[PDB]
């Protein structure tokens, strides 16, 4: 039993199924998305949070933020992402803004601290627009200038009290990168019928592979692309047949299918032809969130929020995401996959089993 | 993820 | 590959 990869995997499951939730509402979109992110932010939720607005944020997760153990195991699972081994750079930073005349419970700011390592900041919301610049600063240094603008005008007013935020940066170098030079346009066909021309990768080598079935029939193949510290991956997913629709597989995705891919998975010649992606998505979390039973913190009359103050009553007014994501060749006979139709990615941190970041790329 | 009165 | 959320 590690308790890091215990976590791991509960936050990736919570964090899948808000995918799942996602890519239905918007199911002929491109969407960029972290499940880790979005676990992140619950989790400290979690402790704002109180009554039945907690409770469902918990049962929704599958774990209490708060029980003994989970400070120590959360700690651990930080430095198992950020550790210098993984060579392959990951950042990730919690934070919470608060206006600053509101009075806490006692022992918040030190609990908050012991769970998150970092320290409560404290703003005032009625100077707005300094308010919000000081936020969207914060984000963009952490994300090295990649998300500047997180927090939009009106994002943000004189009534906002608390803003919760997860800042993830990846950057990553493939373990064997794509030539330069077989880099071309090729027609990629889109869901819609169209058809559009964009630049594709292509590179031969032995991959780890794997093909499974959709409960109703339909084969898909799955591949491995590893990053060259050897400890994260990205997979891609796509249909056999151009015919059957990303859907069938974002319908029945799981962290534990992906584990299952992993598991199954054989080193093969193949050729693989995947085009070059730059993606940014901005989601709203709100109904993706409702869907999975939390309903209570939105609502002004409902909202529990005493585990961080008395003083005035508090709801969740906005609950979104923003995403970037770049794929080119490289950072900082054999079987045809040619991935000119609509497909999945995943990027996965192996070892603890932490899903980073997924998504559907409907038009590259 | 903002919060408001 | 570069992502940020
Ligand atoms: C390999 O994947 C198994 C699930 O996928 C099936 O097998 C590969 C493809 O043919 C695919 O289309 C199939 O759906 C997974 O199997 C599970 O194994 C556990 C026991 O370890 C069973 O309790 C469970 O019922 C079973 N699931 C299914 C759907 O059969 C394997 O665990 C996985 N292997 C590894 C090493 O991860
Ligand atoms: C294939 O997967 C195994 C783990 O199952 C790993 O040791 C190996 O590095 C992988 N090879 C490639 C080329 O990704």
């Amino acid at each position: 039993h590690h308790p890091p990869s215990y976590v791991a995997h509960l936050a990736s499951d919570f964090g899948v199924r808000v995918f799942q939730q996602v890519a239905q509402a918007s199911k002929d979109r491109n969407v960029v998305f972290s499940p880790y992110g979005v676990a992140s932010v619950l989790a400290m939720l979690q402790l704002t949070t109180g009554g039945e607005t907690q409770q469902q944020i918990q049962a929704a997760m599958g774990f209490k933020i708060d029980d003994k153990g989970m400070a120590p195991a959360l700690r651990h699972l930080y430095k198992e992402l950020m550790g210098p081994w993984n060579k392959d750079e990951i950042s990730t930073t919690d934070a919470i803004f608060v206006q600053r005349d509101l009075k806490l419970v006692q022992g918040f700011m030190p609990h908050f601290f012991r769970l998150f390592r970092s320290t409560v900041k404290q703003v005032d919301f009625s100077e707005v627009e300094r308010a919000r610049f000081i936020i969207n600063d914060w984000v963009k240094t952490h994300t090295k200038g990649m998300i500047s603008n997180l927090l939009g005008k009106g994002a943000v007013d004189q009534l906002t009290r608390l803003v919760l935020v997860n800042a993830l940066y990846f950057n990553g170098q493939w373990k064997t990168p794509f030539p330069d030079s077989s880099t071309h346009r090729r027609l990629f066909h889109k869901s819609d019928g169209s058809t559009v021309s964009v630049p594709m990768m292509a590179q031969t080598n032995k991959f780890n592979y794997t093909e499974f079935t959709t409960p109703d029939g339909h084969y898909y193949d799955i591949l491995e692309l590893p990053y060259h510290g050897d400890t994260l991956s990205m997979f891609i997913a796509a249909p056999y047949e151009k015919e059957v629709p990303l859907s069938a597989l974002t319908n029945i995705l799981s962290a534990q299918l992906i584990s299952h891919w992993k598991g199954n998975m054989t080193r093969l010649p193949r050729l693989l032809v995947l085009p070059k992606f730059s993606l940014e998505t901005e989601v709203d979390l709100r109904k993706p969130l409702e869907n999975l039973g939390m309903t209570d913190m939105f609502r002004q009359f409902q909202a529990d929020f005493t585990s961080l103050s008395d003083q005035e009553p508090l709801h969740v007014a906005q609950a979104l995401q923003k995403v970037k994501i770049e794929v080119n060749e490289s950072g900082t006979a054999p079987e045809e996959i040619i991935m000119d139709r609509p497909f999945l990615f995943v990027v996965r941190h192996n070892p603890t089993g932490t899903v980073l970041f997924m998504g559907q790329v409907m038009e590259p | 993820t903002v919060a408001s009165s």
